[PDB]
């Protein structure tokens, strides 16, 4: 790892700023396109839209984010229930064999960006039911995931710190720059 | 008449793929005499009733050796006497 | 006070068993509470009175939800005092796995020692049971208090000996204070 | 005194003997053995051509309603000359008891429904028939209710593997969810917990 | 070598050859509509090709009882077919797609170490 | 009202250049099979019904019998005023007694 | 005086128990009475039918023909006799007092299935 910086050092260090890609651009174009990128990135992770895919147990917690105490509609979060409408799947539960055409089939209908949360170790890895006879093991191998939530039920918590790492990740998206460098 | 749907079971037999254009004939069966399996006299059954455009039941189905004796029940069946 | 239609016994307690009232100061408060929306404006004020009352979103992440001693997070794998690893590669972890998680391959090493060459947990099956850390004869094996380790790919969870000595080491202060404040009711 | 072991219920001990000797005596067709075993529960042990008239007559007399049936449960012993056996249980509201009705059925060997008799048959017979491949004739409609729709075999005998046969991966160029024949990244490690010294002296001879 | 059993859906092996016939025909009536209803590649001939071949496949069998369980459960996919419950993949994994061909010879199974 | 065509197609123009703009500031991915599918919960896939037929017929009756209610209230200070109660009370206690026959039949 | 409701759904008041309760008594002794007297259900179902047909007979009341059965209310009373009169008609046909028409197989109801001898 890197050791968190001592107070004492990281007194010398300046302020990080909002942007991941930093003010200090070249050309006045780049400069532009990385503030519109920016711009682009604040309003794509203001507001999330998660789809309502509960398999199983862990979208008992996934409710438990929508519930007063851990409230995700202050983050941009809110459920909807059509793929179409949603940006975000969140895998939450055991994605069995007669579950995968499904999933497949309401992850293609969603429109692209198209961000996947692996919510819990049915989802990712098999877990528990890993050598079963009809459990896929993880949904890695049919929709490909961009956050991977640890716990067999997450803590809400956690579920939480997954959806502000991949806001960390729409916000750290580079479109723009990418089309001038490409 | 009895012509006329005798040329439409010999034109039927003849639209077969597996059915070479010669040996047509009204008496000769179709099991041991020509190379068609049980899986193609059904097949030969459901052409009848794809043309003809009526089901025929199995039980008089099974019975079906010859084309004479498929004349001899489509003429029950399309009432020409 | 409507009469009963069932006789209700000493051991149990009826649900939509009253009569409907007849005479006509019922029937008049029933019209009204219809006609006029008296029970809609009971439900209404009774919503109107949750917007005074206090919030209980708790703003992660800068306050965080209460936790307890027991609690089962990161697993991790403790040390000595003096320093060397607590893991004596006894395996009774890998056998009350019910997910088998754990991998063990040990070998004897310079000293004599039995401590492993391989533990492997991986975390995308791990289940987060607690049956190791109860099935570990030393205090080896460890349910840590961390569970913000979501992880951008899926090969990040499998979690290697480096990677849990490393999570010991880090998490060694929590771990120990839970550990001291919870043996006497293991 | 003994504060760990659970003492038995003599009043569901004595009601059960008497109404299995009962049973014993009213159906001697089809009833071939009644059994009370520890944990105050009554077994009978029927022929497979008497699913119907027994668990028929358990739910119509007056000295046994058991008009409830809550699971029926299949076991799949492959040992034995007919490995499947099929368990009927059954609760009694009225007089506020159970029974477990037993019968020994093979594969190719189809089994009475009884869906006539109670109606959660319907569904139970269905689980069994998608689990084991006993087959109930004379059933309402009699599908697959928990596999996937493409599934060969039926897993829960001792003769299926644990991880199955087959897997599912998607596939982007045919754009869908195809099947694979099964590559684990780990093996499931069987674990050899055998005893070797026998703990139970009372079951040692229990076979015969 | 000989036992009394109770049938299943059939007494004879003529009525067994019999309702496999049935089977055999309601499945080359429900090929069309199977192509038309399902976002498959295979067509019709192909359909029917591979219907062949799953027939032909048991070919083999004699008992009564087998060949009736398989008629069953050849009636419980074909009811999974009509009734549209099965998927475009379902339907596709009669043909053996995304599977490489394992060779038969010697050689290429000793290079490939099968 | 010429006033209202020129802002009713403003705002109709005002629209389209906003859904145009729209489209062309939304992210044009790869087309494919399955995302142009109708949406059917999970799993890939009306016949005319007669009792919302009525249900349009009973309101195209009610909408028309309204269009002659519609006109009375400036009539009532410019007409007699005993033919326009009598043929305002008929009016609607008519169509009050053909409620509730249709109710009670 | 007769209940309101019977406290369960589905069940009607019945207007006249005591006759529809002797009806389906006797209806059950003209059919048991066709089975063989060495059968055992003929002669118990005999036995609780003579002394509910008794019960019936003694009261005339229905409050207390409930509590002298103990066996729920009288609807309850009235569904178990056509439940037995099923069951007495069904047992006519299939004839259960003869012998065993299939004996246990050899190894079959022991348990432990893989103890060797
Ligand atoms: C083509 C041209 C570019 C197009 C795209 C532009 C994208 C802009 C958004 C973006 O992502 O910027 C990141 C980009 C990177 O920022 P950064 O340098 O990494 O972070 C700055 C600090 O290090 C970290 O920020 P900070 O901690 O200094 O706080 C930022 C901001 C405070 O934050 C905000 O103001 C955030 C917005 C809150 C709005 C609340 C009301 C909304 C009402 C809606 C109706 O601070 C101030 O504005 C200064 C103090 C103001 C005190 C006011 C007291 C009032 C009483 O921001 C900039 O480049 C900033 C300059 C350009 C923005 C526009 C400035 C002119 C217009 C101002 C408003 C006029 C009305
Ligand atoms: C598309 C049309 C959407 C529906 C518009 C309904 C307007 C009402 C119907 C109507 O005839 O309105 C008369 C009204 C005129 O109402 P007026 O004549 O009673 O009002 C007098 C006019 N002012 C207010 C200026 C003094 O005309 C319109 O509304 C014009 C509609 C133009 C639609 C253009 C797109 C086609
Ligand atoms: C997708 C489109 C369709 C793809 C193919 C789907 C195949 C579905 C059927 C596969 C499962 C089955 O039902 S195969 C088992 C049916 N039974 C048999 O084939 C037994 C064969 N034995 C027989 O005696 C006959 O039926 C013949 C030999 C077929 C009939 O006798 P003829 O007198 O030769
Ligand atoms: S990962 Fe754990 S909590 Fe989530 S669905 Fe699976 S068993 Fe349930
Ligand atoms: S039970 Fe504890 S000491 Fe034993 S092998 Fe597992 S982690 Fe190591
Ligand atoms: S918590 Fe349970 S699942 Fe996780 S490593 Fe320990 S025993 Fe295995």
């Amino acid at each position: 790892q890197q050791t968190l910086p001592v107070a004492e050092v990281a007194q010398n260090l300046p302020k990080k700023g909002y942007s991941p890609f930093g003010t200090k651009q070249s050309s006045v174009a780049e400069w532009s396109l990385a503030r519109l990128d920016d711009l682009l990135n604040w309003g794509r992770k203001g507001s999330i839209w998660p789809l309502t895919f509960g398999l199983a147990c862990c979208a008992v917690e996934m409710m438990h984010i929508a519930a007063p105490r851990y409230d995700m509609d202050r983050y941009g979060v809110v459920f909807r229930a059509s793929p179409r409408q949603a940006d975000v799947i969140i895998v939450a539960g055991t994605l069995t064999n007669k579950m995968a055409p499904a999933l497949r089939k309401v992850y293609d209908q969603m429109p692209e960006p198209r961000w996947v949360i692996s919510m819990g170790s049915c989802a990712n890895g098999g877990g528990y039911y890993h050598y079963s006879y009809s459990v896929v093991r993880g949904c890695d191998r049919i929709i490909p995931v961009d956050i991977y939530v640890p716990g067999c039920p997450p803590t809400a918590e956690a579920l939480m710190y997954g959806v502000l790492q991949l806001q960390k990740k729409v916000k750290r998206m580079k479109t723009l720059q990418m089309w001038y460098r490409k | 008449s009895l012509k006329l749907i005798n040329e439409r079971v010999l034109l039927v037999l003849k639209l077969y793929d597996k059915i070479d254009p010669s040996k047509l004939n009204v008496e000769s069966h179709f099991i041991n005499d020509l190379g068609l399996d049980s899986l193609d006299h059904v097949e030969v059954i459901m052409a009848m009733e794809d043309e003809f455009g009526f089901e025929i039941p199995d039980s008089d189905a099974e019975k079906l050796l010859k084309p004479a004796d498929i004349i001899k029940y489509v003429a029950d069946k399309e009432d020409v006497y | 006070e409507p009469k009963d239609i069932v006789e209700v016994p000493k051991g149990y307690v009826y649900v939509n068993n009253k009569e409907l009232s007849m005479e006509f100061a019922d029937i008049t408060d029933r019209a009204a509470s219809t006609m006029f929306f008296g029970e809609l404006l009971r439900g209404f004020a009774v919503t109107l009175a949750h917007i005074f009352k206090e919030p209980a979103t708790i703003n992660y992440p800068f306050e965080k939800g209460p936790l307890s001693p027991r609690f089962r997070g990161e697993h991790a794998l403790r040390r000595y005092p003096s320093g060397e690893e607590r893991c004596i590669a006894c395996k009774l972890c890998e056998a009350i796995c019910p997910a088998q998680a754990i991998t063990i391959e040990a070998e004897e090493r310079a000293d004599g020692s039995r401590r492993t060459t391989r533990y492997d947990i991986d975390m995308t099956k791990c289940i987060y049971c607690g049956f190791c850390q109860e099935a570990c004869p030393v205090d080896a094996i460890v349910e840590g208090p961390n569970f913000e380790f979501s992880t951008e790919t899926h090969e990040e969870l499998l979690y290697n000996k480096e990677k849990l000595l490393c999570n010991g080491d880090k998490w060694e202060s929590e771990i120990a204070s839970n550990l001291q404040a919870d043996h006497l009711y293991r | 005194d003994k504060p760990t072991v659970r003492q038995p219920d003599a009043v569901a001990r004595s009601h059960l003997s008497d109404f299995g000797r009962y049973v014993a005596e009213c159906l001697p067709k089809y009833v071939q053995k009644v059994q009370l075993t520890a944990g105050d529960e009554l077994e009978v042990l029927i022929a497979p051509e008497g699913v119907v008239p027994v668990l028929q007559f358990l739910k119509d007399h007056h000295q046994a309603q058991f008009t409830n049936l809550v699971d029926i449960a299949g076991v799949d012993v492959p040992c034995r000359k007919n490995r499947f056996e099929v368990v009927y249980n059954l609760l009694s509201l009225r007089y506020n008891s159970r029974i477990r009705v037993k019968t020994y059925t093979d594969e190719l060997t189809p089994l009475d429904s009884a869906c006539e008799v109670h109606k959660a048959a319907n569904w139970y017979e269905r689980e069994i028939w998608d689990m084991y491949g006993v087959f109930f004739a004379n059933h309402p409609d009699l599908r697959r209710i928990l596999t996937d729709y493409g599934f060969e075999g039926h897993p829960q005998r001792r003769d299926f593997p644990l991880s199955g046969y087959v897997e599912l991966r998607y596939d982007d160029e045919k754009k869908r969810v195809v099947c694979e024949p099964l590559e684990l990244a780990q093996e499931f490690r069987k674990f050899d917990l055998s005893a070797p010294w026998e703990q139970f002296p009372n079951f040692r001879n229990a076979n015969p | 070598a000989v036992q009394q059993v109770r049938p299943i859906l059939s007494v004879d092996r003529e009525e067994a050859r019999k309702r496999a016939l049935n089977l055999y025909k309601a499945w080359y009536r429900q090929i069309p509509y199977i192509v038309m209803d399902y976002d498959i590649p295979m067509t019709v001939e192909q359909c029917r090709d591979k219907l062949r071949e799953e027939f032909v496949k048991h070919r083999n069998v004699t008992d009564i009882r087998v060949i009736d369980m398989l008629v069953i459960k050849g009636q419980m996919e074909l009811k999974e077919s009509v009734e549209i419950w099965k998927q475009k993949g379902h339907i596709m994994r009669y043909w053996k797609e995304s599977q490489d061909p394992k060779p038969t010879d010697f050689l290429s199974k000793f290079i490939q170490g099968v | 009202m010429f006033s209202i065509i020129f802002i009713a197609l403003l705002i109709l123009l005002i629209t389209t250049i906003v859904m145009f703009l729209a489209s062309i500031l939304s992210k044009k991915a790869l087309i494919d099979r399955e995302k142009s599918s109708p949406f059917e919960c999970g799993f890939d896939p009306l016949p005319f019904s007669l009792r919302f037929f009525l249900i349009t017929i009973i309101f195209l009756i009610f909408d028309v019998e309204i269009a002659l209610i519609l006109p009375m209230i400036i009539i009532m200070k410019y007409s007699n005023i005993m033919i326009w109660t009598i043929t305002s009370i008929i009016f609607i206690l008519i169509l009050l007694i053909g409620l509730y026959h249709e109710w009670n039949q | 005086i007769i209940k309101a409701s019977t406290g369960l759904t589905g069940l009607a008041v019945s207007t006249n128990p005591h006759h529809t309760l002797s009806a389906l008594y006797g209806k059950i002794l003209r059919a048991v009475s066709k089975m063989p007297q060495d059968a055992s259900y003929r002669k118990y179902t005999e036995q609780l039918v003579k002394q509910r047909a008794d019960s019936v007979a003694q009261h005339k009341d229905i409050t207390a023909l409930e509590k002298a059965v103990g066996c729920g209310q009288v609807e309850e009373l009235i569904v178990q006799a056509e439940n037995e009169l099923i069951l007495a008609r069904k047992m006519l046909g299939w004839k259960p007092w003869e012998k065993l028409v299939q004996a246990a197989p050899a190894k079959q109801w022991d348990w432990p299935p893989a103890q060797i001898m």
